RNA sequence: CUGUUGCUUAUAGACGAUGGCAUCAGAAAUCGGUGUUGUAAGCUUUAGAGUUUCUUAAUCAAUACUCUCGGGUAUUGAAUG
RNA sequence: GUCAUCUAAUUAGUGACGCGCAUGAAUGGAUCACCGUGAUUCCCACUGUCCCUAUCUGCAAUCUAGUGAAACCACAGUCAA
RNA sequence: UGAAACUGUCCUUAGUGCAGAUCUUGGUGGUAGUAGCAAAUACUAAGAAGAGGAAAAAAACAUCUUAGAACUGAAGAGGAGAAAGGUUCCUAAACAACAUUACUUGGAUUAGGGUGAAUCGAUCCUAAAUUACAGAUGGAAAUCCUUAAGAAAAGGAUUGAAAGGGAAUAAGAUUAAUAGUUCUUAAUCAAGAGAAAUGGUAACAUAUCAUGAACUUUAAAAUGGAGUGUGAAAAUCUACGGAAGAGUUCUCUUUUCUUCUUAACAAAAGUAAAUUCCACUGAAAUGAAUCAAUCAGAGAAGUGGAAUUUAUUGGCUUUGUAAGAAAUUCAAUGAAUUGUGGUAUUUUUGCAGUCUUCAUAAAAAUUAAAGGGAAUCUUUUGCUCGUACUAAUAACCGCAACAGGUCUCCAAGAAGCAAAAUCUUUAGUUAAAUAGAAUAACGCAGGUAAGGGAAGUCGGCAACAUAGCUCUGUAAGUUAGCAAGAAAGAGUAGCUCUGGUGAUUAUCGAAUCAGAACUUUAAAGGUUAGGGG
RNA sequence: GAUUCACGCAGUGUUAACGUGCAAAUUACUUGUCAUAUUUGAGUAUAGGGGCGAAAGACUCAUCGAACUAUCUAGUAGCUGG
């Protein structure tokens, strides 16, 4: 009963939606988030994740002031 | 009930013109009640 | 045409079920213009719409049983399935002998015909269980009322 | 769930906008491509998982 | 000539095949023969252990008697007409 | 293993014997009353387990209308020496 | 065929030649119109809509209405919630694709509509636990500390429950869909505005009354479980009297069935059960009492009182709300009725004592009282967020309309010890991975069998057999408690009767036990239901 | 921390069904068990040479005699295939 009947209780969130970085990476116990380290200020990046830090970095948003700052 | 149905039935069945269309007919097979069925053969009503 | 939503408001109107719902069959046109409650009110008082009578269940077979059973005809050794405790509980025939003895142990007391000694002796004698049932109560007392007189 | 925060059930009500298909005029413009919405989804087939 | 088709066809049969009849065909009732079970429903029917109400007549009553060797079924893979 | 006993017949079971390949005392020795979806043997009863197979029902399998996959596949597919 | 770029020679250069790597990616065959589209009892006739039952039976036909026949069987295939889902909810148009045939159906396509709160929840408090400034530690990231280390916080910071605590709302009606949320009627709550009381012997009592600060204390919020007794309400059953409607009726049946109801909040005609206290009196010849207990000169029993509890005021009947509502009929909006009981069963909610623990079975917000004596009726407002729907043999998790899994509330009749098996009423549904014909083998599921009875087999595996209740009877062994339902035997049906067990003072009522004639197909066995040594 | 039945639950047997299944462990009967060492929801705590374990190397998201995921990494191969 380890495939498919254990399956049937499973209606208890573990992550929900974060705050800074807006994915369900927030974990509710550990009250912080996987993705973007919440609490902590600094954005959470690693060395060996080469690709999560092109998937959400400088340049992949709107660069709303940065736009009109390095043209200027 | 679904499991049973009386041992012997006597109808009376009658070829009617359709009202639709004149060429063809149509059978109406009604349902006559008796209380034996001795002696009863195939009577044109 | 799908009277289905008709059936269901006029359920809802009539407090009934879907199931006692009669929607009359020579009046399809007339019913599926009603599309609303307000329209199915008003064809229920012009009876194209009928609340069906509940159907009959009727307690004649077993009323006649339990007559039967007062007089006796059905409780035979054959027909019994629970132990004799079950059927009749010892502990409560005991509770209503209790009561019916102190009761009448009371009762004479009051009265006057015993005393608070002679009451007293007879508590603990009933409570002993010596006295099947009123009677044989009542006759120990005037026997013993019989030798305090002599 | 019956129960819900405020800012949920927004996300929830723009989960149900975004679930719409090209507008006609929009299918008409010159050099158009965009005749399906791929990123729709339907309730029982494929869960927004939030 | 042969095959299909019909008898919701059989002496045959998983399907094909096979066998029979095809307007003097076929099918169906009813009907008699032949079997199975065990004596139908009715009643102002005679036995009924007892009981009740009138005042001694009703009524209730497991079962049981006569009509009743009754009633019911019987080709569906039964036999006649 | 040897002697009894269980059976017509006992590498099985039980009771005894014990120079015991290599039993034995909190690595616990001996002892069993209740208890056990635990291991083993024997009686009574019952029976298609069997002598020895017959037969009944439902759903399939068979044929038809609609619908319709997969494993596998060098090429393929009669024998003897 | 194709419609815009390309070729030959010489040098140079290289991502330069494929049949294999279980090679990578894409496409496609035979198998093959084959295996399958067989758990959840089941559908039929007439009519309507539709292109969509035609026809030499092409034997089958999706949706809707009516009728027949049925199943889930009220611990449900019913009516609702928590989580999860997220528009699946309602309606209309439409059927290309999807629901192993089809679909006019759909939880599927398209377009609209839909979630209304001072009283329900979140918001407030704290539980297990969680996290900050300063401090301490560390090379570092960071870790420790949660009131101890602090010039921080009368006393200790943040978060932590849509099942714990918690100010206050109900009945009827209404929508295609929302309703303790809207409408009508009727209420409640919080925050505001316009030298200081009597009575009773006492327990204690008085439409606000009748002053009561700092400070301190007490109580509530706030506390396991089992079992027995019982108060009250509801459901079912039943007694008397009916009113209205319905069913049966050539055989009877003064007959069988349905309705006869009432909220929050308050009032006080009448009247209960249990417990605890108060006054008089002083118990032995000891008494009082319970199903059991248990109690008394630190005062029993008696008599008279006071208080609290009993799903809002004050428990039940009753009253206002309130009959003007709602239900059952009748007429064509208007008319009628809406008594009184039960020494019966179940459920719910309280109460009283008893048993049990090497288990003693939360805190705070918030409220009231006390000790002390410092000081001298009307009206306004009540903000933010959730609220649709499923909650599952189709809306959640398993790749799906998966026989798996997932926490709860309400709960009728028969029969019975039983919420068991079996049948039915209210409600739901007749479709839930397609059918029709034939009735071969071999199968899966359910069965029976002459005579013999484990000879079958590793092995009584499988199946058969015993099975309820009453009475009699019951061994060796034993830790003396058990074994024991040991083993073993007998009885049991239907009908007509008889007797025992009570209450009120002749009338009334309960299922339970015992016995006797008679009859037959000789009686637990439909279902449920130990094989023994 | 007695004996049993029921709502439930488990998994003793058939070594039955199924075994390109209803199901990546389920179905039917049989059996056992069915309130105190009981069953169960939510919250909460414990995390990789770590946890948790009435102890089977069992469980730690179908992965456990050391999870999952990414980097070192196109790890090395005297061996196999082209």
């Amino acid at each position: 009963t380890k495939g498919t009947s254990c399956r049937g209780t499973r209606h208890n969130k573990t992550h929900i939606l974060c705050k800074r970085c807006g994915k369900r990476s927030w974990h509710l116990q550990k009250q912080r988030c996987a993705s973007c380290g919440y609490p902590d200020a600094k954005m959470r990046q690693y060395a060996w994740g080469y690709k999560a830090l092109r998937r959400r970095t400088q340049g992949t948003g709107r660069m709303r002031h940065l736009k009109i700052a390095l043209k200027r | 009930g679904i499991r049973s149905v009386a041992d012997r039935i006597r109808v009376r069945m009658a070829r009617l013109p359709i009202e639709g269309e004149e060429g063809k007919f149509y059978t109406l097979v009604s349902y006559v009640p008796v209380a034996s069925f001795k002696g009863l053969v195939t009577k044109t009503v | 045409v799908s009277l289905k939503l008709q059936k269901r408001l006029a359920a809802s109107v009539l407090k009934c079920g879907n199931r006692k719902v009669w929607l009359d069959p020579n009046e399809t046109p007339e019913i599926s213009l009603a599309n609303s409650r307000k329209a199915i009110r008003k064809l229920i008082k012009d009876r194209l719409i009928i609340k069906k009578p509940a159907a009959m269940h009727s307690r004649a077979r077993v009323v006649e049983r339990k007559q039967a059973k007062i007089l006796g005809r059905h409780t035979g050794h054959g027909k019994r399935k629970g132990t004799k405790n079950a059927r009749t509980p010892q502990k409560t025939l005991w509770i209503i002998r209790m009561r019916v003895l102190r009761r009448l142990l009371l009762k004479y007391r009051t009265t006057g015909k015993i005393d608070k000694h002679m009451y007293h002796d007879f508590y603990l004698k009933v409570k002993g269980n010596q006295y099947k049932n009123k009677k044989a109560l009542m006759e120990s007392i005037f026997k013993a009322l019989e030798e305090k007189k002599l | 769930t019956g129960h819900k925060g405020f800012s949920y059930k927004l996300k929830l009500g723009k989960k149900i906008h975004q679930n719409r298909g090209v507008p006609q005029w929009f299918r008409m413009k010159t050099g158009n491509t965009i005749n399906y919405n791929f990123k729709r989804r339907h309730w029982n087939r494929r869960k927004m998982g939030m």
